């Protein structure tokens, strides 16, 4: 299917970085 | 009280002994013409 | 052949001459 | 207090030369490894194989003698003495190139028992072994580089040499046939060697120049006793030096000990794996973006096009005499040549 | 049958014998006439 | 901080030393000298002499391009000469 | 420590651990078969490599039939 | 060139007309160069291999070093004791000084020749 | 049945932060030539 | 135009090229060792066509 | 704490999470090859085994599954060509869903091990310190293995119970999966004797057996078990990364080289057999047996199968590659639809001229044709002014014999400057460039990419064997050495034996 | 797009060496 | 220019997987102290 190539990265990056996020913060919860 | 023969003395020797020869050998050769 | 002798004779000579200097040293 | 403890015991003994269990795998090989090479480049010659002179002997100096592969036709022959080439002819054997696998052979043996030595004489002297880590680049790259990689192409005529100028003329030949400059390993190796040889000159500067003074003579080398427990340069000022010269300095002296370490070696490793490839012809020689565009738009020209001719023009002049066993005949129109050279 | 390149095959297989024998034989003797002392 | 052995520096500069030495240096320069000039080294290692890299009418290499006749291709050569 | 029934019949297997045989024990033997090893890789190694040549081993494609 | 491949030409092209690599200048760099990292290699496996023990298996060894404290965080006899034994005694120092000497001075020299 | 007392806690300093972020900010810098070839 | 001949070699990120092939390119062999300033170039066009970028670098 | 390198060094003492860990590795590895066979399906091609066999378009696992005998698809096609055969469960489809089935289970048992770690099995009865009886284990795993491995050849391989390997000609025409009979004579040593595979494993597997039973109940000489330190069990993975490096160069090597276990009609071709012009050979020897019976020229070469054509042709031999061009090698040369015929070039004195073949070296190669004597006769010239040799000037023709162009000939220069060009590669082929959007620059095939793969891990692995190996033989000292060392130790000549303090003078 | 990628990867090349002089880990003696 | 598509998503996965995560293991020590 001819699809947006961009589709991809903007889907990956859409839940790579605010999942990041929320593993930073909650990792750094724990360790105190 | 030294001895004279040792590993260090063989050690040495294999490696002195052919490169005096060597040498000869190499000076020989300055002196070949064609 | 023979230039196998010449090429050993001053070999065997030295390591006569050695012998020879170094044998009272040695068998001590 | 079997024999096997005996000779344990005099392997073990502290002489000038430290022998060893290791020593009877090391000492042999190193001196066989060694001893071919001084043989063959001073006696031994490369015609039946390369069409070269390369010994003393016919002519050569130190830059130009070389133990020389072996001819194509012998693929990846271990090229025993006793084997079905030679048939137990000396002679001949080194007319048909023996001497470069018994040295290559030998040499690798070798190798590895100068790292068992390493590790043995650290068991015994109670440190860690560091030494023998650090030893595995050299033998990543000999081992990539003389063994891995002919044994991927069609014979061990395509090895290095066993020489100065034979060596030269392996870089020359990566250039043009596999663009080896262009490849990301080499790229780390580089900066790995350069690395290196940059934290060598200025590890050993800045402590030469923040020694304490502990003598009084205008020779501060006398003022440093091996036994003393006190550093003799001072790492804090070293440290504000850095820092307000460069930016960031080291603060650790085990950091900076270990990072010494770990450049080079890890280079070296980088360099060996760009290697292995090399081995199968997978290169990175192109850029396929760049021969697109240059290949519909004659005006596009890059350095990477630029050295692209440059390659082409060293396989075409080299190629009929480094490769003599391919009766490669370029008539004088079908060479590359830019105007008038 | 036996073929040439195997006859050198054992020639090969002896001669490194020979080699490793007579220099473990010679360890051994050096390694018992010059003890160390406990 | 020896290990046992006779000092270097003590041996060189000794009579005795100098008395072996002075024979068995000279001894292998003049053997290694021997070597080469009785031609006995070419025939050993099979190095070509000035005069037997060609034929007098032939410009190609001698190539060894058989495996397992390789040693029958060189000896093959070396007719070419005699 | 938690006992389980495969843990019960699997346990005289991990029972042992410290137990060696005396001195050098069977040490003569093992080296024994890595001598033997050593020269059946080798054949191994120099038939592939064309060193050792067999009668009626042709190390070939043409030897698929 | 201010490039990497434009160092590459000019790499080559000097290769052509000067023939570098049989120029010894420039074989002294190599030895230089080589033989920093070389050396490199080896101060920092030394070192590293006789560092004193002061921290446990958890914890990496470089918290054994405390900035600024006075005392030396390795033993160099040790050091010296291993290499002098790899080699022989004499090619091994057991100066710190002509050995970081020695480090400073192998690849600035070469690199000057190269230069 | 207790708490795994092999656990242990994990530490990264902040210099080995800067120092793997370079490495792998410089390790993209050069392949990502090489990716979009 | 590194050598002088009309030949342009393109050595920026926007002009085609990646990191590996990118360059600040040598300026013009018609230059030769001459000064080249940006003051001295009638346009900032020539300048750039030339190679001055080099020598100011 | 600990540094970031050493976070798993927390299992080293407990089995049981241990287990946990290898269960989930495990899972991992199995996850993959069922999620890369899936993927290889949904793009796998089935249906030109000639000229687009599965090696063309840069299939990994399929090779292997086709290898011990699953060659067909739920889906009606079989890799031999064969349609509406029936695969049963065991079709690659089902393959895939078998790994990812064990891979979940495998990761719900890693769960348990990891929540019930202090299992009393793992406690060591007389102490309660948790231990590990590595010798025992090494007898019962050995044994393990032996069992699998004689099962292997025994049943699987002979088709005695199961399908047997794959198995082919020496030029790659007609394979398939057969039961293979064990070669107990000397050629079962041939690496390209597919009996040798089922003899050794037989063979092995009962050594394997015995061996495993003597681990079994034979304890190690005390003289072993403190120099190798076997109550260590990183001793273990220094043996183990060297058993497994060991083995990687050796299936390195054999992919690379070729043997009855890496055949060309799952891998392709190897680079060796373009430099002996091994297909080469082949087809002319075919070709002059058609032609001493009376066949003529177009005849002869109509009789070639194109599939042995193919295999004539520098595209496809793994030595060509380069190592960021990616992909399938369908993405470089197209898609070959067909063989175009064989070239034969002529001078204008009706002579027969030969094109100078590219050599693996080469990325270029001039246009160089000669006679059958080897003197150089035609060529395309770089610089024209001195040309002696062009196309032009020697009236070079070309005709093509069986193929698409068959009985054709073409005499305008650039036309015939333009096959000679094709070739320097061996034989012409008709390439679909379009529909993968080809670039025209020449792809390695699985064979390259595995050899290089498993070369570099190899290598790699070494490296670990070292690091490990120094960590289990130096363990007392990792933390540093001994702040009490004195230099009497290490200095010369306090001692008659390094490092032994009896022997003191 | 390439472009793009490249500069940002040098930008935060940059980013970072200002972080790693002026935000360092202060040394401290002992 | 025709660059590979991918080359972009390998890029920013190269960067970004790795980098984050440093910083996780590094934001954690931080508040341990
Ligand atoms: C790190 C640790 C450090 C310690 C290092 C210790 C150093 C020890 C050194 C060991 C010596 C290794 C010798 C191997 C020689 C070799 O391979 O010899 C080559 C032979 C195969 O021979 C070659 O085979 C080729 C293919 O031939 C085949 O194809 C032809 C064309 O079709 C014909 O059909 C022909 O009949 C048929 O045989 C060509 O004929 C070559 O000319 C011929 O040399 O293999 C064989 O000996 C055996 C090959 C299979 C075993 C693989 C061995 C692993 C080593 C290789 C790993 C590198 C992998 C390469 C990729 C990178
Ligand atoms: C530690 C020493 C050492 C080592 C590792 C090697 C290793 C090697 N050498 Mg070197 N060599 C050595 C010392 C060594 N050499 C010495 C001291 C000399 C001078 C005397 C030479 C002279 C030499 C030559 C001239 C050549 C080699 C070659 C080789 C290679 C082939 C070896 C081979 O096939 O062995 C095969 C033999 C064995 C592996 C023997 C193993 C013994 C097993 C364990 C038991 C055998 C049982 C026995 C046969 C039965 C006895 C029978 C009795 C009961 C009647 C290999 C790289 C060859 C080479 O480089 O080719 C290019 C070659 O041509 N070597
Ligand atoms: C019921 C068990 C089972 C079965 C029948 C299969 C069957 C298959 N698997 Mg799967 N696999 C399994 C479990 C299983 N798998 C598990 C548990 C995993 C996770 C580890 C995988 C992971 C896996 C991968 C990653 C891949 C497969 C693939 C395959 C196929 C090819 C197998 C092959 O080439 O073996 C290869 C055989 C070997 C590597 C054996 C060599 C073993 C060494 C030499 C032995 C070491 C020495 C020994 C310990 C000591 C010597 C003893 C001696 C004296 C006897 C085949 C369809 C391939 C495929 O096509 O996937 C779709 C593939 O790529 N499998
Ligand atoms: C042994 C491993 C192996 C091998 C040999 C292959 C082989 C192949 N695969 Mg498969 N694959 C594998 C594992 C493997 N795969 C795994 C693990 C996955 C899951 C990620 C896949 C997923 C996969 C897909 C999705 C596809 C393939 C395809 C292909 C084919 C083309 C591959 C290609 O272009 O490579 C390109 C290789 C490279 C560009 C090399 C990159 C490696 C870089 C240089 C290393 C990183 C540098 C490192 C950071 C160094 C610094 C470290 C140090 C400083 C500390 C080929 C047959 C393709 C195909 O044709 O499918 C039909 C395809 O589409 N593979
Ligand atoms: C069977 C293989 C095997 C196993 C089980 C181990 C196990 C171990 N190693 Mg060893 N090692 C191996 C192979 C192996 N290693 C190899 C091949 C090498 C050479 C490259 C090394 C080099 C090595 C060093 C230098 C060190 C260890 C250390 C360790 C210990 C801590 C590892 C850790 O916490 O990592 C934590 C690792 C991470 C959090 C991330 C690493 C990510 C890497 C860079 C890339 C990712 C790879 C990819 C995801 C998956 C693999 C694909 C492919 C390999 C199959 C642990 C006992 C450490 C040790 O001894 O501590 C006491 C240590 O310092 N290993
Ligand atoms: C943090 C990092 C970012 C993480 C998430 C990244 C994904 C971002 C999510 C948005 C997806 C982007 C759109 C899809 C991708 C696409 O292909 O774009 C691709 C398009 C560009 O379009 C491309 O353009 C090319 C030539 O320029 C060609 O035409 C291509 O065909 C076309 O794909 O990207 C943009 O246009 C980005 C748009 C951003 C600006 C939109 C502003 C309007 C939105 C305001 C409303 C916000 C209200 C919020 C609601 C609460
Ligand atoms: C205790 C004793 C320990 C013994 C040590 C043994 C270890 C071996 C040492 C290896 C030395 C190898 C160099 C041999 C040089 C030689 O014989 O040339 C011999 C050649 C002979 O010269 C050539 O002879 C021919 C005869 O047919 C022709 O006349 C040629 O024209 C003539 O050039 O001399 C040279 O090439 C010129 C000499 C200058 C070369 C010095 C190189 C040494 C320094 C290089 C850099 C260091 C490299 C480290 C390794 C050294
Ligand atoms: C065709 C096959 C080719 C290979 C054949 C195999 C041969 C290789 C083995 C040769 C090894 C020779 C080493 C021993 C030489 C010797 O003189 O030491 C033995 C002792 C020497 O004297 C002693 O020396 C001792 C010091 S030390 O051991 O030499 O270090 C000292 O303790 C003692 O007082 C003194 O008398
Ligand atoms: C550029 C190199 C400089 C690095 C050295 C650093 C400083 C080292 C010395 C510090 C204090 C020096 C005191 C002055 C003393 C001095 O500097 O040392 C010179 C030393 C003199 O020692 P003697 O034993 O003669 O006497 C003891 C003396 O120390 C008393 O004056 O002689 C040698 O070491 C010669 C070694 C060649 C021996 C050849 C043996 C053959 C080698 C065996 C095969 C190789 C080994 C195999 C390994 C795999
Ligand atoms: C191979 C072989 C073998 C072996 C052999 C050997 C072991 C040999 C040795 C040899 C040797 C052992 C040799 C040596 C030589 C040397 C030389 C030739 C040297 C030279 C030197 C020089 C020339 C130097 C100079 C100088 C300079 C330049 C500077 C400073 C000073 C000086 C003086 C140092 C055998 C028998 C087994 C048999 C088989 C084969
Ligand atoms: C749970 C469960 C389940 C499910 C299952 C599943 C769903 C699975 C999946 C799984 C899978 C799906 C997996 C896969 C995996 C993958 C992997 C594991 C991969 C890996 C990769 C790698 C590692 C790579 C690397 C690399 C790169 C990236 C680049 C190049 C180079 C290399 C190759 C190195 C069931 C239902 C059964 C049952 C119940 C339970
Ligand atoms: C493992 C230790 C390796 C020791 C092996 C060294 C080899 C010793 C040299 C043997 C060379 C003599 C054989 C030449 C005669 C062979 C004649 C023939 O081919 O039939
Ligand atoms: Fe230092």
């Amino acid at each position: 299917m001819e699809v947006n190539q961009l589709g991809l990265i903007a889907t990956a990056l859409f839940v790579l970085v605010p999942s990041v996020f929320l593993i930073i913060l909650y990792v750094q919860t724990e360790s105190q | 009280s030294y001895p004279i023969f040792t590993v260090r003395w063989v050690a040495v020797h294999t490696l002195a002994v052919p490169t005096i020869f060597f040498l000869g050998a190499i000076a020989a050769m300055q002196f070949i013409q064609r | 052949d023979w230039r196998v002798l010449v090429v050993l004779l001053p070999v065997l000579l030295a390591a006569g001459w050695a012998v020879r200097n170094i044998l009272p040293y040695a068998v001590k | 207090r079997g024999w096997f403890d005996i000779l344990d015991d005099w392997l073990k003994r502290d002489r000038f030369v430290f022998v060893g269990w290791s020593g009877i795998l090391l000492f042999p090989c190193a001196y066989l490894a060694l001893g071919g090479w001084l043989t063959g480049t001073t006696f031994v010659t490369s015609w039946y194989t390369h069409g070269l002179a390369s010994s003393y002997l016919e002519g050569c100096n130190f830059l130009t003698v070389a133990v020389s592969t072996p001819a194509n036709s012998m693929g990846h022959s271990l090229l025993l003495l006793w084997g079905p080439e030679a048939q137990g002819d000396f002679t001949r054997w080194c007319q048909l190139g023996g001497l470069w696998t018994f040295i290559a052979l030998h040499g690798a043996f070798g190798l590895i028992g100068f790292m068992l030595r390493q590790f043995e004489i650290a068991r015994l002297v109670g440190v860690r072994p560091y030494n023998a880590i650090a030893f595995s680049a050299p033998i990543a790259v000999f081992v990539s580089v003389f063994l891995i990689y002919p044994l991927g192409q069609s014979s061990w005529f395509f090895a290095p040499s066993f020489g100065v100028a034979a060596i030269f003329r392996f870089l020359l030949f990566f250039q043009g046939f596999h663009n080896w400059t262009l490849n990301p390993f080499h790229m780390m190796g580089v900066a790995g060697v350069l690395g290196g040889a940059l934290l060598c000159a200025i590890h050993g500067a800045t402590v030469e120049n923040t020694l304490f003074q502990d003598g009084e003579g205008a020779s501060t080398f006398r003022a440093f006793n091996p036994t003393q427990a006190e550093e003799t340069y001072s790492m804090v000022t070293a440290n504000r030096f850095w820092s307000q010269i460069f930016g960031i300095a080291f603060s650790n002296k085990r950091w900076l000990h270990f990072f010494m370490l770990f450049v080079p070696v890890t280079g070296l490793w980088m360099s060996a794996i760009g290697v292995v490839g090399l081995a199968l012809n997978l290169r990175s020689y192109d850029f396929i973006s760049q021969e697109i565009r240059a290949a519909e738009d004659p005006e596009f020209e890059t350095f990477y096009t630029k050295n692209l001719l440059l390659n082409e023009g060293i396989r075409a002049w080299m190629a009929p005499q480094d490769q003599p066993h391919e009766n490669f005949v370029f008539p004088e129109e079908v060479l590359p040549r830019g105007n008038a050279l | 049958t036996i073929t040439p390149s195997l006859k050198g095959f054992f020639i090969g297989l002896l001669s490194g014998a020979v080699v490793l024998g007579l220099t473990f034989a010679v360890l051994i003797a050096i390694s018992q006439i010059d003890k160390v002392q406990r | 901080g020896t290990t046992g052995e006779r000092p270097f520096s003590d041996i060189i500069t000794s009579v005795r030393y100098w008395v072996i030495h002075s024979i068995t240096i000279p001894a292998l320069f003049i053997a290694g000298w021997l070597f080469v000039s009785t031609g006995l080294a070419y025939d050993v290692f099979g190095t070509p002499r000035p005069d037997s890299y060609y034929a007098q009418e032939q410009r190609s290499i001698p190539l060894v391009t058989d495996r397992f006749e390789a040693k029958q291709q060189v000896e093959t050569f070396l007719e070419q000469l005699k | 420590a938690r006992r389980t029934w495969l843990g019960d019949i699997l346990r005289p297997l991990n029972s042992e651990y410290g137990k060696v045989a005396p001195g050098w024990g069977t040490t003569p033997l093992m080296a024994v078969f890595m001598g033997l090893f050593l020269v059946f890789l080798l054949i191994i190694l120099e038939i592939y490599n064309s060193t050792l040549i067999l009668d009626g081993v042709n190390v070939s494609w043409k030897a698929l039939g | 060139p201010l490039g990497i491949s434009g160092t590459f030409n000019f790499m080559i092209v000097f290769q052509a007309e000067h023939n570098i690599l049989m120029h010894p200048f420039h074989q002294l760099g190599v030895a230089g160069v080589f033989g920093g990292a070389l050396f490199c290699a080896m101060h920092g496996s030394l070192v590293t291999s006789s560092l004193i023990r002061e921290t446990t298996e958890t914890e990496s060894a470089n918290y054994g070093y405390k900035f600024g404290q006075e005392e030396e965080t390795y033993n160099i006899v040790a050091a010296h004791g291993y290499f002098g034994r790899l080699i022989f005694q004499y090619a091994s120092f057991n100066n710190s000084r002509s050995l970081h000497f020695f480090l400073a001075a192998w690849p600035v020299v070469g690199v000057w020749f190269t230069a | 049945m207790e708490p795994n007392p092999n656990r242990q806690p994990v530490e990264l300093n902040r210099t080995s932060l800067y120092l793997g972020l370079l490495l792998i900010l410089v390790l993209a810098l050069l392949f990502s030539s090489y990716f979009f070839n | 135009d590194i050598d002088g001949i009309r030949e342009p070699v393109s050595g920026s990120l926007l002009y085609g090229n990646n990191i590996i092939t990118g360059a600040v390119v040598p300026s013009s062999n018609a230059i030769g060792l001459h000064f080249y300033p940006i003051w001295e170039a009638a346009s900032l066009d020539e300048w750039l066509y030339n190679g001055g970028p080099y020598q100011l670098i | 704490g600990l540094p970031w390198y050493r976070v798993h060094t927390v299992l080293i003492n407990d089995p049981g999470r241990l287990i946990a860990a290898h269960l989930m590795h495990t899972a991992l590895v199995a996850g993959w090859a069922g999620s890369m066979a899936l993927y290889e399906l949904a793009t796998f091609d089935p249906s030109d085994p000639v000229l687009n066999p599965m090696w063309r378009q840069g299939m990994f696992v399929l090779p292997f599954m086709a290898r011990l005998g699953v060659t067909g698809s739920w889906s009606g096609w079989s890799i031999t060509g064969e349609t509406g055969i029936d695969p049963g469960f065991w079709s690659f489809e089902g393959v895939a869903l078998a790994h990812i089935v064990l891979s979940g289970l495998l990761f719900l048992a890693a769960c348990w091990h990891w929540v019930y770690w202090d299992l009393e099995l793992f406690r060591d009865p007389r102490t309660g310190e948790p231990a590990l009886d590595l010798p025992k284990m090494f007898g019962i795993h050995l044994f393990l293995a032996g069992l699998l491995c004689f099962g292997f050849g025994a049943f699987h391989l002979t088709g005695l119970f199961g399908p047997g390997m794959w198995v082919s000609d020496p030029y790659g025409l007609t394979g398939s999966v057969q039961p293979v009979a064990p070669e107990w004579g000397p050629d079962g040593f041939n690496p390209y004797n597919p009996g040798g595979v089922v003899a050794h494993h037989i063979a092995a597997g009962i050594v394997g057996i015995i061996a495993g039973l003597f681990h079994i109940l034979v304890r190690p000489p005390q003289r072993l078990y403190k120099a190798l330190r076997m109550g260590n069990i990183e001793t273990v993975l220094s043996s183990s990364i060297a058993a497994v490096f060991f083995a990687a160069f050796v299936v390195a090597g054999t992919m690379w080289y070729g043997s009855a276990t890496t055949p060309i009609e799952l891998f392709g071709p190897t680079r060796y057999q373009w430099d002996s012009s091994y297909f080469q050979q082949e087809i002319n020897r075919r070709v002059q047996a058609s032609l001493a019976s009376g066949a003529t020229l177009e005849e002869a070469w109509s009789a070639i199968p194109e599939k042995l054509a193919f295999y004539d042709y520098i595209g496809n031999n793994p030595a060509k590659g380069g190592l960021f061009r990616t992909g399938p090698m369908n993405k470089g040369d197209g898609i070959a639809q067909a063989w175009k015929g064989h070239a034969v070039f002529r001078n204008k004195e009706g002579e027969e001229l030969f094109v100078r073949r590219m050599p693996a070296f080469f990325e270029s190669f001039p246009v160089i044709l000669t006679d059958k004597n080897g003197v150089v006769k035609a060529d395309i010239p770089f610089r024209r002014a001195e040309s002696k040799y062009s196309f032009e000037q020697q009236g070079v023709t070309v005709s093509f014999y069986g193929g698409e162009l068959n009985g054709q000939t073409f005499t305008d220069p650039p036309t015939v400057k333009s096959y000679a060009r094709k070739a320097i590669f061996g034989e012409i082929f008709e390439f679909d460039t379009e529909t993968l959007n080809s670039d025209g620059i020449f792809r390695t095939s699985p064979r390259g990419w595995f050899t290089f793969a498993h070369a570099v891990f190899a290598l790699l692995f070494f490296f670990g064997h070292i690091w490990h190996g120094a960590r289990t033989l130096f363990r007392d000292v990792f933390s540093g050495i001994d702040p009490e060392l004195s230099p009497e130790q290490v200095e010369w000549g306090f001692y008659q034996k390094v490092g032994d303090v009896t022997t003191r003078r | 797009m390439e472009t793009i990628t490249y500069v940002f990867i040098f930008a935060c090349i940059i980013a970072l060496f200002f972080f790693a002089i002026f935000f360092r880990e202060p040394p401290r003696i002992t």
